[PDB]
């Protein structure tokens, strides 16, 4: 699940900036 | 307008010039010839984004360090996985300013970590720059809907 998880972290950082 | 490929590449070059010994990885310089980069890495728009992306990197340094290290150490095709990760964020999710900035910052951090380490094989730098640059073309349609890279950061 490495790619899925990495993408989730980046989604979260992206979202924490909105 | 400026494509995402141009701006990200300009950013990696810009970032290269303000880090390490300032020298430029051959893979990057060749990328600037082949794209071809028309946007100057000293362009004001690049100066702004570079400061912003570095701030995002700092604020999220532990996250960026662990995710990148995990990514590059378990990948068997780093170019393909750049495209895979992008896909999760932007096709199986909606694009936003937040998400775009995080993606760009993460790519810039990727390129810095690879190129600041002289023991990094060229083919890895080669595939990584290839991967991040093609995956990033996917933002073009969205940021164009938003008015372009220049408009996103400057007005507001």
């Amino acid at each position: 699940d490495i790619i899925r998880n990495i993408a989730r972290h980046l989604a979260q950082v992206g979202d924490s900036m909105d | 307008a400026y494509s995402t490929r141009e701006i990200l590449l300009a950013l990696c070059i810009r970032d290269s010039r303000v880090h390490g010994n300032g020298t430029l990885h051959p893979v990057l310089e060749l990328a600037a010839r082949e794209t071809p980069l028309r946007l100057s890495p000293e362009d004001t728009v690049v100066l702004r984004y570079h400061v912003l992306l570095e701030e995002i990197i700092e604020r999220n340094s532990e996250t960026f360090t662990e995710t990148w290290n995990r990514f590059i150490t378990h990948t068997e095709h780093v170019d393909l996985d750049f495209n895979s990760v992008f896909l999760e964020i932007f096709h199986r999710g909606d694009p936003s300013l937040g998400r775009a900035l995080a993606w760009m910052a993460w790519c810039m951090h990727a390129c810095r970590t690879l190129c600041c380490n002289q023991s990094t094989p060229y083919y890895v730098v080669d595939l990584s720059v290839r991967g991040m640059l093609e995956a990033s073309e996917g933002l073009d349609g969205w940021i164009h809907q938003q008015g372009g890279w220049s408009t996103l950061i400057e007005d507001n």
